[PDB]
């Protein structure tokens, strides 16, 4: 693709760039270039790909959610206005989705079956569970909510094996599973249990931690609490 | 209004 | 172009749902596509043209602002990083100048020309000024300037005779064309003269106004007296 | 530093 004739380096130099100047398209750009160029990925490179591609898409669900609401107005003693908000809310959600599948085919092609390591396999199969939420979010699907409901379960599986329960990875993963069993799967039983329980054994093992990995654990198990008093 | 990991 | 087969109405209804979601490069080209049908645009209209590319080009500026900074600083004791900074510069810089150029073509084919109401031809020669202002910032420059300057004072000169000195767009293009002088043009006296002078007679004419009028002028006022607490 | 017409 376009990125094809820049250094892997340089890419990774211009996505943190971009990050900086909050051009997050340019930089899933470049991170994309970078994962083609088929070396694995550090966990700062991770990170980077992660936070260029949850930017973009978290703009694109903002503004679906946005035009999704006003086209169910519109179908309520609602005044016809014609096709356009259907059409204006289908093309956003084309863009989106185009933008789940392309980070689904990174992950596949090939981040996944090279990544050995907990960290890094943990990583990219919350990710696949992720993209795959997002697809289900505007999904009208079943077989898109199981391929998100595996990604997400191998992942626990592996992270309960391989890490602990403080680890910020892990954490993230029960967060983020939770939020799938309660606004996607009609779960929100196993949300709420998942929830207390991940956050239950994180504080259990806090005291193993120093002062910089005890600010990184608990921030997120505050998400997890917070959620937690959304749902209860 | 579930709260996911940040974008960071 | 790619909108030429959708209705003028539509564009129109499809620029205000992009605006409601955010969508500002889609809002944009939706009004481009809108100007195109070539027909005049109604006061509403104007607008929706405005915001949407104010916006495009306002995340420009601000992207290209960010990266001027970093790689001002990597010319300083500073170690060298190579070409990235400069390229990632330049191709944000290409970007900002093409919607300004896309901007000025609008504008000259053929929406000026057909513009005979004050109220019209004024906003769109401050729309000329603005994007030229916005091409003299990165611009390396003295004839951008001079069309920034043109632009400005043909539209100065028309609102002066046809408007009152409350008019918003009236107070806006003065507002404007004193950041001109302030950050562009290298003569501060000018730019405090000018917003000094457009304050006091448009505080003398708030008398005239209804509730409504006098709370759009005076919001508008109110950025012309900041700006003169910020120069002098 | 200087404030322009708002966007809107
Ligand atoms: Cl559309
Ligand atoms: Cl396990
Ligand atoms: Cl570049
Ligand atoms: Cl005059
Ligand atoms: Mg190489
Ligand atoms: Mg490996
Ligand atoms: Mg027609
Ligand atoms: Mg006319």
């Amino acid at each position: 693709g376009a990125m094809g004739s820049m250094e892997r380096a340089s890419l990774i130099q211009k996505a943190k760039l971009a990050e900086q100047a909050e051009r997050y398209e340019d930089m899933a750009a470049f991170m994309k270039g970078a994962v083609e160029k088929g070396e694995e990925l550090s966990c700062e490179e991770r990170n980077l790909l992660s936070v260029a591609y949850k930017n973009v898409v978290g703009g694109q669900r903002a503004a679906w959610r946005v035009l999704s609401s006003i086209e169910q107005k519109s179908n309520e003693g609602s005044e016809e206005k014609g096709p356009e908000v259907r059409e204006y809310r289908e093309k956003v959600e084309t863009e989106l989705q185009g933008v789940c599948d392309t980070v689904l085919g990174l992950l596949d092609s090939h981040l996944i079956k090279e990544a050995g390591d907990a960290e890094s396999r943990v990583f990219y199969l919350k990710m696949k569970g992720d993209y795959y939420r997002y697809l289900a979010e505007v999904a009208t699907k079943k077989r898109i909510i199981d391929s998100a409901r595996s990604a997400y379960q191998e992942a626990m599986d592996i992270s309960k094996k391989e890490m602990p329960p403080t680890n910020p990875i892990r954490l993230g993963l029960a967060l983020n599973f939770s939020v799938f069993h309660y606004e996607i799967a009609n779960s929100p039983e196993e949300a709420i249990s998942l929830a207390k329980t991940t956050f239950d054994e994180a504080m259990a093992d806090l005291h193993t931690l120093s002062e910089d990995s005890y600010k990184d654990s608990t921030l997120i198990m505050q998400l997890l609490r917070d959620n937690l008093t959304l749902w209860t | 209004r579930s709260r996911s990991s940040l974008a960071t």
